[PDB]
């Protein structure tokens, strides 16, 4: 029951926003926090960062700060969410693909992870 | 609303918030590195609260 | 020290061309600001607009914008250009000079302050007569 | 549903109180009274 | 539109403009004789400029909730002349209109 | 401060035998499978605990800074690739 659902692939140029959604829906959203996770073709993975469902705060670190903002939007029953990711400024090493991870305890925890979206520019 | 129309605001000492600020990178250092470059920014995001 | 003295044409005919030059001595215009006042016999002083130093001309909103004047330092001059001359201005015009004061009432940051323009020193002036004849 | 002005005339923050006037239930529930409230920007939506 | 004031010699001469402060006022009197130049008498409140006697005094702005009040102690023959209120507020933005004139008269 | 070794860069063993891989860093540690292009999952958390839906044939254990992977009795869906995850530092690892 418990699945993060994944927005499908778009294609950009350098210079455009783009933006990648995440939805929660069989569990309890607001106890667990959604980290970001993007890999470039033919290396390893690369930490985005994550953002507190109960609140919105995002963190990011150095080298995506002033790019990616990270937001998240709740319905009105609070069962179903939707995490989104937009880019600013896409350069050309940003053809990538990135997931939708899920903190499940204090080890860091990822046991649920999205379907993946790969964007190009 | 009767007189002005003011915006509501607060103030701090900055002589001593620069003397409060200048003892926690006094004690953050003690868990990072001896030499390392401490910064302080704004809020990222997130609702009003 | 600063002496204002203006001479207007006096005649002038309906539908016709307006200029009124205001000769002013003792001072240079680098802090002082100018401004026209206009007075009609039955009702009080009426202001019609200023001009700034910067060459930032603004006027009377209640007028659309009917006037425009004009200064320079080569001639020391400062005129006024009118058209369209309504058969309402049997009035007398006076050449006055304003400050900037500012009052301050909140915060400095925050913009919560406002400027007021008073009149030092005023001119003689002279008046005009829109006739038929 | 409310019919808000502004209240500071000189621009510059203006636009930070609006003053919205509506009709509100009178004690007798079958009239309505036009009354006038100062609301704040972040209190409203357009 | 121009209202009459009738004070005799010996007393004061209490002129108050109709204009209301809306909050943080600087009113401007002015006396302005049929003929003559108009003459700048009180500027922020409580100034006088040179050239004017100690017999005018205006109302200053503290503790806003009163009026404005030119007052005047000694009354002249030769003072048959228009007292406007520049009102300048914080709250009415630019103030471009003069007011209305007090035209005070002298008996005796 | 977290210090990353990835010593088994590349290996190709067969299949029946015991392989095992390793990793030095302090700090929690889990370990996770990657297909190609597919996403990661979780095999075991805190360097030994087991995660639930994982077959029994997926065993770890640590002493001091020495992280072990044990992967005895191989199976032709089990060669992909494998990292070990400290919070915000993952190391390209190694496929089989
Ligand atoms: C958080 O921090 C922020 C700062 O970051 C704080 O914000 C500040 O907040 C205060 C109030 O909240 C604001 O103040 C008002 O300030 C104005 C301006 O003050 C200045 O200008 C005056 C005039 O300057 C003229 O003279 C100078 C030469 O001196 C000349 O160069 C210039 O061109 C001009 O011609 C100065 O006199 C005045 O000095 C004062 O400062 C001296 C030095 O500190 C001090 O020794 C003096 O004793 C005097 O205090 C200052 O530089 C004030 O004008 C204003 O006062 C008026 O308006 C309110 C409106 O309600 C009224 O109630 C007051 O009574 C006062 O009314 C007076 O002034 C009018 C204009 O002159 C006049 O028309 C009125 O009739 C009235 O006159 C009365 O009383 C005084 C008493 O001494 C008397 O001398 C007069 O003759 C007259 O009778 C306010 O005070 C700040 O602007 C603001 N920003 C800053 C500081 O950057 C915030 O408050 C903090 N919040 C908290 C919670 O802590
Ligand atoms: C934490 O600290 C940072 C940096 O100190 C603050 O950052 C800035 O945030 C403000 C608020 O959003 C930004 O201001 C605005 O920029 C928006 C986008 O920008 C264009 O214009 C700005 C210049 O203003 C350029 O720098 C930028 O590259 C873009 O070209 C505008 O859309 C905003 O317009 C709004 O204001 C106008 C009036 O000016 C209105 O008419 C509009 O309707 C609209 O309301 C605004 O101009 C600013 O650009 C940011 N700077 C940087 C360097 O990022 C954070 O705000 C701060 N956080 C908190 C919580 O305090
Ligand atoms: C209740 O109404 C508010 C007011 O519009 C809705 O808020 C916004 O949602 C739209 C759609 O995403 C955004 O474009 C606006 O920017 C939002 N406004 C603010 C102030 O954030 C809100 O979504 C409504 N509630 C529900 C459950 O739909
Ligand atoms: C309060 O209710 C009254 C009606 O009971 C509203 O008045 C009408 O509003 C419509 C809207 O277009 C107009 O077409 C009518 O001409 C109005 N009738 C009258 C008699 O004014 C009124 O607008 C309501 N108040 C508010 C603030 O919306
Ligand atoms: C705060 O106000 C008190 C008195 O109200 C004053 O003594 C103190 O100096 C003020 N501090 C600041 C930082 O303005
Ligand atoms: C804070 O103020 C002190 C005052 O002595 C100054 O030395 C110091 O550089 C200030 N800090 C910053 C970050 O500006
Ligand atoms: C870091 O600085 C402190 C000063 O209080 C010192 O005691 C400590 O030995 C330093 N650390 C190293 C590794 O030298
Ligand atoms: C109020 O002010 C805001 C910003 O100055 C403007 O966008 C809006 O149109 C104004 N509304 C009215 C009714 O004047
Ligand atoms: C981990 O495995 C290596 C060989 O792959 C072995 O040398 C080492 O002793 C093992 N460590 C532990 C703690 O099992
Ligand atoms: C912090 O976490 C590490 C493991 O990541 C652990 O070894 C350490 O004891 C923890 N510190 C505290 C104070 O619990």
């Amino acid at each position: 029951q418990v699945q993060l659902l994944q927005s499908g692939a778009a294609v950009t140029k350098p210079g455009a926003s783009v933006r990648v959604s995440c939805e929660a829906s069989g569990y309890n959203i607001r106890d667990y926090f959604i980290h970001w996770w993007r890999q470039a073709p033919g290396q390893g993975l690369q930490w985005v960062g994550w953002i507190n469902p109960k609140t919105g705060q995002p963190n990011n670190p150095r080298q995506f700060q002033g790019r990616v903002s990270l937001t998240r939007h709740a319905s009105w029953d609070f069962d179903t969410y939707s995490f989104y990711m937009d880019l600013k400024a896409l350069r050309s090493d940003d053809t990538a693909v990135y997931f939708c991870a899920r903190q499940r305890s204090d080890y860091w925890d990822f046991d649920v992870w999205g379907s993946g979206t790969q964007v190009t520019v | 609303i009767i007189g002005d129309i003011r915006q509501a605001h607060c103030n701090v000492s900055k002589a001593t918030w620069n003397e409060t600020l200048g003892k926690v990178v006094k004690q953050l250092r003690k868990h990072f590195g001896n030499n390392t470059i401490i910064r302080f920014a704004n809020s990222s995001g997130g609702d009003l609260e | 020290q600063v002496q204002l003295q203006e001479s207007g044409p006096g005649l002038v005919k309906p539908s016709e061309t307006l200029s009124v030059t205001c000769s002013v001595s003792g001072d240079s215009m680098n802090n002082y600001y100018w401004t026209w006042i206009r007075q009609s016999p039955g009702k009080g002083l009426e202001w019609i607009g200023y001009i700034s130093d910067r060459e930032s001309a603004t006027y009377n909103p209640s007028l659309n914008s009917r006037v425009v004047i004009s200064r320079d330092t080569s001639k020391n001059q400062l005129s006024l250009k009118l058209n369209s001359v309504t058969p309402a201005d049997t009035a007398v015009y006076y050449c006055a000079t304003a400050r900037r004061g500012q009052r301050i009432y909140g915060v400095v940051s925050f913009g919560e302050f406002f400027y007021y323009y008073s009149m030092d020193v005023w001119g003689k002036g002279t008046t005009v007569t829109v006739s038929s004849a | 549903t409310l019919q808000c002005t502004n209240v500071t005339n000189n621009i510059t923050m203006r636009g930070e109180l609006k003053n919205c006037s509506f009709n509100m239930t009178t004690e007798l529930r079958d009239k309505k009274q036009k009354v006038y409230s100062l609301f704040y920007r972040l209190d409203v939506v357009q | 539109y121009v209202r009459p004031l009738s004070v005799a010699l010996g007393e004061t001469a209490r002129i108050s403009c109709g204009r209301q402060a809306l909050g943080s006022r600087a009113v401007q009197w002015y006396q302005h004789r049929p003929g003559q130049a108009p003459i700048l008498l009180i500027y922020n409140n409580q100034d006088r400029p040179s050239g004017i006697p100690e017999r005018f005094s205006g109302t200053p702005d503290i503790n806003f909730g009163t009026r404005a009040t030119l007052t005047i102690s000694g009354v002249e023959a030769g003072d048959e002349a228009d007292y406007y209120c520049h009102m300048w507020d914080s709250r009415s933005g630019f103030s471009w209109s003069f007011g209305g004139a007090t035209r005070l008269t002298v008996l005796g | 401060d977290i210090q990353m070794t990835q010593s088994p860069s590349s290996l190709s063993a067969s299949v029946g035998d015991t392989v095992t891989i390793t990793c030095q860093a302090n700090g929690y540690l889990n370990w996770y499978q990657q297909r190609r292009g597919k996403a990661p999952k979780l095999l075991i958390y805190d360097g030994s605990k087991l995660e639930r839906g994982v077959p029994s044939r997926f065993s770890g254990r640590r002493w001091g800074q020495e992280y072990n992977l044990t992967i005895n009795n191989l199976q032709p869906e089990d060669i992909a690739t494998y990292f070990c995850q400290v919070y915000e530092f993952v190391v390209p690892g190694t496929r089989l």
